[PDB]
C-alpha cells in the first residue's frame, strides 16, 4: 500500500489486448511477428535513445585528439572555429556536456527496454492464463507435460524472454557502434587503421560458431534441468514413502546421475563461454598491437602523435566496452529461442471443445486422442433434486462419468443435455486453496454466517477446528501448515455442501473418514442439508451400506453401465448384482429397501 | 560481507581462490603498465625497445586474460559441482518432522531458482564485478600518479558516493 | 513493485553516472591546468583522460554488479540456511554383525509400556500400551479417526517420537538398530497413495533386483494382472506424474503391488482399503491371508467386516488399548467398542 496502482498504459488487459490484437494480423514465427507488431514501437524508441547515445559517447576520442594536439603546440575581437576547437578548457567543458547527455540517454534506453519487458511479462502471463483455463486435463494426465513444467514455464521461460527484452536494443546498436568507430578510426590513422583488422571483421564466423555451440550446450542443459526438477519434485513429494521403504539412496543416485549428466553440459557451456570471453577480451588488445606496431612498421610514418595514439586507445576502448556484454547477449538470445519454442509448444496443445438435469444419451467418452473409448455406450437419466449413487469396482468409470458431464472428456459420439451451469464438485484427490480455512470453505461466495456455522456442524469440523492454532485463520495447504488427509477430504467436501450451485457432484468422501464420521456426513449434511432444499447430489461411493438411502442407483462395470434406476428396479430386473450386494454387505436376512 | 560469500569462498577452495585474485590484479596492473608504456613510447622527442617489450607485454596480457577466464569458469563450475551434491545428501537425511513443518515449495524453490542462480547467473556477475571494479580501482591508480591534485577532490566525491549508496541501499533492500 | 525497483535502480545509476561525469570534468580540468603552467609532457595527460573515461564507463557497472552480487548471494544464504539442518541420526548403537543375516525370521513383536509423541513439545497421542504378538498372529487394529491408528503403524519404524518403551522384535532392540536395516526388511503401506513417474518395473522395483515372475505373481496376488496385461504396454509401460494415468483405486493397488514384491515377515498395513470397493477388497483379503500364512500381517481396519476374521483384534480408542481379545469374545460381550463399531457398520 501507498506505492499505488500502475497507470492505464501498463495494465494487463490493456496489453494482452494488444497481444491478441497482434494475433489476428493474418508456430514461433507468429509469436515473433506478434511481438514485433506489438512492442516494436517502443523498442525502436529505446533503440532511438540507444543510437542517440554512444555517438555522443564518441566525443571522448575526438576530445583527446583535440586537446593533446592542442597541448603539444573585427580582427581583434572575434574567434574563428579552428581557434575555438583547439583549446583545452572549452573542449573539456564540451566533454562534460557530452557525457551528461549520453549517460542520460543510456539510462533512458535502459528504462524503456525494461518497461517493455515488464509489459511483455504481464501480457504473456495473461495469455498463459487464458491458455491454462482452456487446457484439457489429458495434457496433464496422459503423458505430455507436467504441472511442474507449466508452473516452471512462468517462473523461468517468461523471465528468460523478459531478460532477453532487457537487452534487446543493445543488439541493434552492435551494427552502429562498430561502423562509426571504424570510420572514426579511419579519420584518425587512415590506411594504417584498417590493419587493426581483428575487430573490423571480428571473426564473426567464430562468434557465430561459439553461439551455435552455446545452443548445443543450452538445449541439452534446459532438457536436463527440466528432467532433474521433475525427479526432485517427485522425490520430495514422496519422501515419506521413500524413507519408509529406504529407497532414498536409489532415488538419490537417479537424481545424481541426472545432475552429473546436466553437469557435463555445464562443463561444455562454461568452457565455451570461457573461450568466448577470452576471444572477446583478447581481440581488442591484439587490435591495438597490430595497429600500433603496424603504424611504425610496414607503413611510413605519418604523424605518430600522443593525440592520435591516445585517441586510438580510447577509441578502441569505447569500441570494446559494449563488446564485453556479448557473451551474456548470445546466451540470453539462445535462452529466448528455447523459451519461445517451449512457449509455442504450450499454446498449441489440446483443449476443450421434466424430472431431469443431465441427459447423457449414447455418449462415447474417451481419455485419449488415439485410443479406444474408456467410457462405452451409456445412457443416463439422473433425476432432479434426489440422491443418486454410482457404484462399481475399481476402474469401471466412476470418476469418468462425473468428468464426462463436466465436458472434460473427449466426446466421440452421443449428446449431453444439461439443465452448462455451476456444479458443486469435490474430487477424488482433494484440493486445498492455500489460504485461511474459512476462505477455503467460502470459495468466493457471499459469507453466509448461519450456513457457514451449519456446514461446520453438518460434517463435524468443530473438534478439528478447535485443535488449530488460529482456527479459521490457519494457513493450510502447500504453503503453511500440513493437515492429516481426513481433514483434507472433509474440508474439500465441506465446500461442495455450501456453494449454492444446485448440482452436487460428490466424488468419494469416505476414503479417509471412519464409520462414525461417515455416518455423521450421511445423517446431517447429506440427507439433511442437500435434500433440505431440492439439490441434486450425485454421490459415488464404495460404501455400499448407504444404498438404502438412494433414489437412483447406477451400476458400473468395465466402462459401460449395467442399468440405471432405483433399488426396487434393481430388485426386479437384475437380481444377480442384488444378490451380490446382499452377500457383500452381509445383510442376508433383512432386505435392501 | 555476509556468511554466504564466506561459504562461497570455502566451497570454492583456497587453491582456486588464490588463482582468482593473483591472475586478475596482475592482469589489470600490466594493463596499467602497457598504457604507461604507450605513454612513454609517444614521448620520443631507444628505437624499438618501446616496441618489442610492448609486444611481449601484450601477449602476456592475452594469456593472463585466458587464465583469468579459465579460473572464473572453473570456480563457478566447481561451486556448481560441490554445493549441489551436498544439499541433496544433507536434505534427504532429514527427519519427517522437518518435512512436516516446512512448505514443500520452499524446498523445491531452493532446488530450482537458487540452484539456477548459483550455477550460471552468479559467475557472469562475478567476472563482470571483478573486471569492472578492478578496472575502476586501477583507473584510480592511474589518476593519482599523473596528478596529485586529484586526491583532495577524491574524498568528498567518495563521501557523497557512500552517502548516496547508503541512502539508496535502505530503500533498495 | 518491479517497475518501482526498476525506476529506483535507474535513479541510482543516473546519480552515479553524473558523479562519474563530474570526475571526468575535475580530472580533465586538473590535467590541463597541471600541464599548462608546469611540464607534464601530455602522454600522462592523455593517460589520465583515457582512464578518467574508464572511470565514467565502469563505475555504474561496479555498483550494479555489486548490488546484483548481493541479490545473487542471497541464494547462497538461503542454501546455507537450509544446509545446517537436523539429521535423523541414521546409525544405531548396535553393531551390524550382531543382527542376523536372516533377521526377520519369525515375528515375536513385544510391546511394553509404549507412549509416543511427534516432537518434544506436543501431547502424547499414545497412552501406555502393551501387547505380545506371536509369529502366526495376524492381528488388526480398529478405532476412531485421530485415535493413534496410523501413528501405531508409524511407531514401528521410529518415525514418530518414541521417547520410551520396549518395542523389541525377536529379542533385538529396535532403537539399537541401523535404520536402513530396519526400514529395508519391514514394509508399511500408507493410506495416501504415492506413485512415481516412469515405468511399472521401476515403480515396483527401483533396483531391478527381483524377477519378472515375482512381479507378475505380485500382480496376480493383488488382482491387477488382467488390468496391466490388457494395457498396450503389457509391462514396462508409462505411469505418469502422481499416478494420474490410472485410477485412485489402481494407485492404491500399485501401492499393494509395491508392498508385495519385498517378501516380508512383518507386513504392516495402514487402511489401504479406503478407495477400493468391497468386492475386490474382499477378494484381496481372501488371497493375501492365504498366500501369506507364515508372515505376520498387521492391518489398520477401515471396514470392520474385513477385520472380523483376524486372530486377535486390538481396539485403539484415544491412544490406549481398550480391548485386546478374540473377535467372537468382543462380539459376544455386546457392549464393547468393537461390537458397537461392527453394529454401526452393519
Ligand atoms: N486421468 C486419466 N487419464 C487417462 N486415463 C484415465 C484417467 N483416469 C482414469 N483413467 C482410466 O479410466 C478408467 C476409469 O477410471 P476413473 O477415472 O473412473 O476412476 P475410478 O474408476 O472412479 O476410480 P475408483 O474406482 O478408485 O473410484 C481407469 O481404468 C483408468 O485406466
Ligand atoms: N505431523 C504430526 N504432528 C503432530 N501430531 C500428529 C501429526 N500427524 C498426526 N498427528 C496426531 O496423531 C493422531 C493420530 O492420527 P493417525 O494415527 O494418523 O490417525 P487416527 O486419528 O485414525 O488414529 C492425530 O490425532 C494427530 O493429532
Ligand atoms: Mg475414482
Ligand atoms: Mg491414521
Amino acid at each position: 500500500r501507498a506505492i499505488g496502482k500502475l497507470p492505464i498504459a501498463m495494465r494487463a488487459l490493456t496489453n494482452y489486448q494488444r497481444l491478441c490484437e497482434a494475433f489476428d494480423a493474418q508456430g514461433a514465427r507468429a509469436i515473433w511477428q506478434a511481438l514485433s507488431h506489438a512492442f516494436g514501437r517502443r523498442l525502436v524508441l529505446s533503440s532511438t535513445f540507444r543510437i542517440l547515445a554512444d555517438l555522443l559517447g564518441f566525443a571522448g576520442p575526438l576530445c583527446i585528439f583535440g586537446i593533446v594536439d592542442h597541448l603539444g603546440k573585427l580582427g581583434v575581437y572575434f574567434v574563428s572555429s579552428q581557434e575555438f576547437l583547439a583549446n583545452a578548457y572549452v573542449l573539456a567543458v564540451l566533454l562534460f556536456l557530452a557525457l551528461l547527455l549520453q549517460r542520460t540517454f543510456l539510462q533512458a534506453s535502459y528504462y524503456v527496454a525494461i518497461e517493455t519487458g515488464i509489459n511483455l511479462r504481464g501480457a504473456i502471463q495473461t495469455k498463459i492464463y487464458n491458455k491454462i483455463m482452456h487446457l484439457s486435463t489429458s495434457n496433464l494426465s496422459m503423458g505430455e507435460m507436467t504441472a511442474g513444467q507449466i508452473c516452471n514455464l512462468v517462473a523461468i521461460d517468461t523471465n528468460q524472454l523478459m531478460w532477453f527484452f532487457f537487452l534487446c536494443p543493445n543488439l541493434w546498436a552492435m551494427p552502429v557502434q562498430i561502423i562509426v568507430g571504424v570510420i572514426l578510426l579511419y579519420y584518425i590513422l587512415g590506411v594504417s587503421a584498417l590493419i587493426g583488422a581483428a575487430v573490423i571483421i571480428l571473426l564473426a564466423p567464430v562468434q557465430y560458431f561459439v553461439a551455435t555451440k552455446l545452443s548445443q550446450a543450452q538445449r541439452s542443459t534446459l532438457e536436463y534441468s527440466n528432467e532433474r526438477l521433475k525427479q526432485t519434485n517427485e522425490m520430495l513429494r514422496g519422501i515419506k514413502l521413500l524413507k519408509l521403504y529406504a529407497w532414498e539412496n536409489i532415488f538419490r543416485t537417479r537424481v545424481e546421475t541426472t545432475r552429473r549428466k546436466e553437469m557435463t553440459s555445464l562443463r561444455a557451456f562454461a568452457i565455451y563461454t570461457s573461450i568466448s570471453i577470452f576471444m572477446n577480451t583478447a581481440i581488442p588488445i591484439a587490435a591495438v598491437l597490430i595497429t600500433f606496431v603496424g603504424h611504425v612498421s610496414f607503413f611510413k610514418e605519418a604523424d605518430f602523435s600522443p593525440s592520435v595514439a591516445f585517441a586510438s586507445l580510447s577509441l578502441f576502448h569505447i569500441l570494446v566496452t559494449p563488446l564485453f556484454l556479448l557473451s551474456s547477449v548470445v546466451r540470453s538470445t539462445v535462452k529466448a529461442l528455447v523459451s519461445v519454442q517451449k512457449l509455442s509448444e504450450f499454446l498449441s496443445s489440446a483443449e476443450i471443445r421434466d424430472n431431469c438435469c443431465v441427459q447423457i444419451m449414447g455418449g462415447y467418452f474417451t481419455w485419449t486422442p488415439d485410443g479406444i473409448p474408456t467410457l462405452s455406450n451409456i445412457t443416463i437419466r439422473i433425476p432432479r433434486g434426489q440422491l443418486t449413487m454410482i457404484v462399481g469396482q475399481v476402474g469401471c468409470g466412476k470418476s469418468s462419468l462425473l468428468l464426462a458431464a463436466l465436458g472434460e472428456m473427449q466426446k466421440v459420439s452421443g449428446a449431453v443435455f444439461w439443465s452448462r451451469g455451476p456444479v458443486a464438485y469435490a474430487s477424488q484427490k482433494p484440493w486445498l486453496l492455500n489460504a485461511t480455512v474459512e476462505e477455503n470453505i467460502i470459495f468466493e461466495s457471499p459469507f453466509n454466517k448461519q450456513r457457514y456455522k451449519m456446514v461446520i456442524e453438518a460434517c463435524s469440523l468443530q473438534p478439528d477446528i478447535d485443535i488449530l492454532p488460529h482456527g479459521d485463520q490457519t494457513q493450510i495447504g502447500e504453503r503453511g501448515i500440513n493437515l492429516s488427509g481426513g481433514q483434507r477430504q472433509r474440508i474439500s467436501v465441506a465446500r461442495a455442501l455450501y456453494q449454492h450451485a444446485n448440482v452436487v457432484f460428490l466424488d468419494d468422501p469416505f476414503s479417509a473418514l471412519d464409520i462414525h464420521l461417515s455416518d455423521h456426513l450421511m445423517q446431517a449434511g447429506i440427507l439433511e442439508l442437500l435434500r433440505d432444499d431440492k439439490r441434486t447430489v450425485v454421490l459415488v461411493t464404495h460404501k455400499l451400506q448407504y444404498l438404502p438411502h438412494a433414489d437412483w442407483i447406477i451400476a458400473m462395470k468395465d466402462g459401460t453401465i449395467q442399468r440405471e434406476g432405483t433399488l426396487k428396479d434393481f430388485q426386479r430386473s437384475e437380481c444377480q448384482l442384488f444378490e451380490h450386494w446382499k452377500t457383500l454387505m452381509n445383510r442376508q436376512d433383512q432386505e435392501l429397501e | 560481507p555476509w556468511r554466504a560469500c564466506a561459504k562461497y569462498l570455502s566451497s570454492a577452495g583456497i587453491l582456486l581462490l588464490s588463482l582468482l585474485v593473483f591472475s586478475q590484479l596482475l592482469k589489470h596492473m600490466v594493463l596499467v603498465a602497457i598504457d604507461y608504456w604507450l605513454a612513454k613510447w609517444t614521448d620520443s622527442a631507444d628505437q624499438t625497445v618501446y616496441a618489442m617489450v610492448f609486444t611481449v607485454l601484450c601477449s602476456l596480457g592475452i594469456v593472463l586474460c585466458l587464465v583469468t577466464s579459465v579460473t572464473v569458469e572453473w570456480t563457478g563450475l566447481k561451486v556448481a559441482k560441490r554445493l549441489h551434491r551436498s544439499l541433496l545428501n544433507r536434505i534427504i537425511l532429514a527427519p519427517m518432522r522437518f518435512f512436516e513443518t516446512t512448505p514443500l515449495g520452499s524446498i523445491l524453490n531452493r532446488f530450482s531458482s537458487d540452484c539456477n542462480t548459483i550455477d550460471q547467473h552468479i559467475p557472469s556477475t562475478l567476472e563482470c564485478l571483478s573486471r569492472s571494479t578492478l578496472l575502476c580501482v586501477s583507473a584510480l591508480a592511474v589518476i593519482s600518479y599523473v596528478t596529485p591534485v586529484f586526491l583532495v577532490a577524491l574524498l568528498p566525491l567518495a563521501i557523497v558516493c557512500y552517502f548516496i549508496q547508503k541512502y539508496f541501499r535502505v530503500a533498495s533492500r | 513493485a518491479s517497475l518501482f525497483l526498476t525506476a529506483a535502480n535507474r535513479w541510482l545509476e543516473v546519480r552515479m553516472e553524473y558523479i562519474g561525469a563530474c570526475v571526468v570534468l575535475i580530472a580533465a580540468v586538473t590535467s590541463i591546468s597541471n600541464s599548462l603552467h608546469r611540464e607534464l609532457s601530455a602522454g600522462l595527460v592523455g593517460l589520465g583522460l583515457t582512464y578518467a573515461l574508464m572511470v565514467s564507463n565502469y563505475l555504474n557497472w561496479m555498483v550494479r554488479n555489486l548490488a546484483d552480487m548481493e541479490l545473487q548471494l542471497g541464494a547462497v544464504k538461503r542454501i546455507h540456511g537450509l544446509l545446517k539442518t537436523e539429521a535423523e541420526s541414521y546409525e544405531g548403537l548396535l553393531a551390524p554383525s550382531l543382527i542376523p543375516k536372516n533377521w526377520p525370521d519369525q515375528g515375536k513383536i513385544q510391546i511394553q509400556n509404549l507412549s509416543v509423541r511427534y516432537d518434544s513439545s506436543l501431547k502424547p497421542v499414545l497412552k501406555h500400551v502393551n501387547a505380545l504378538i506371536a509369529p502366526g498372529q495376524k492381528i488388526g487394529i480398529c478405532g476412531r479417526t485421530g485415535s493413534g491408528k496410523s501413528s501405531f503403524s508409524l511407531a514401528f519404524f521410529r518415525m514418530v517420537d518414541t521417547f520410551e518403551g520396549h518395542i523389541i522384535i525377536d529379542g533385538i532392540d529396535i532403537a539399537k538398530l541401523p535404520l536402513h536395516t530396519l526400514r529395508s526388511r519391514l514394509s508399511i503401506i500408507l493410506q495416501d497413495p504415492v506413485l512415481f513417474s516412469g515405468t511399472i518395473r521401476f515403480n515396483l522395483d527401483p533396483e531391478r533386483k527381483c524377477s519378472d515372475s515375482t512381479l507378475w505373481e505380485a500382480l496376480e496376488i493383488a488382482q491387477l494382472k488382467l488390468v496391466v496385461k490388457a494395457l498396450p504396454g503389457g509391462l514396462d509401460a508409462i505411469i505418469t506424474e502422481g499416478g494420474e494415468n490410472f485410477s485412485q483405486g489402481q494407485r492404491q493397488l500399485f501401492c499393494l503391488a509395491r508392498a508385495f514384491v519385498r517378501k516380508t515377515s512383518i507386513f504392516i498395513m495402514d487402511e489401504a482399503t479406503a478407495s477400493i470397493d468391497m468386492a475386490t477388497e474382499n477378494i484381496l483379503q481372501k488371497v493375501v491371508m492365504t498366500a501369506f500364512a507364515d508372515r505376520t500381517v498387521v492391518t489398520i481396519a477401515h471396514r470392520v467386516h474385513t477385520i472380523l476374521s483376524a486372530d486377535l483384534v486390538i481396539v485403539l480408542k484415544r491412544g490406549a488399548i481398550l480391548e485386546f481379545d478374540k473377535p467372537e469374545k468382543l462380539l459376544s460381550r455386546k457392549d464393547s467398542v468393537f461390537a458397537s463399531f461392527v453394529r454401526a457398520d452393519k
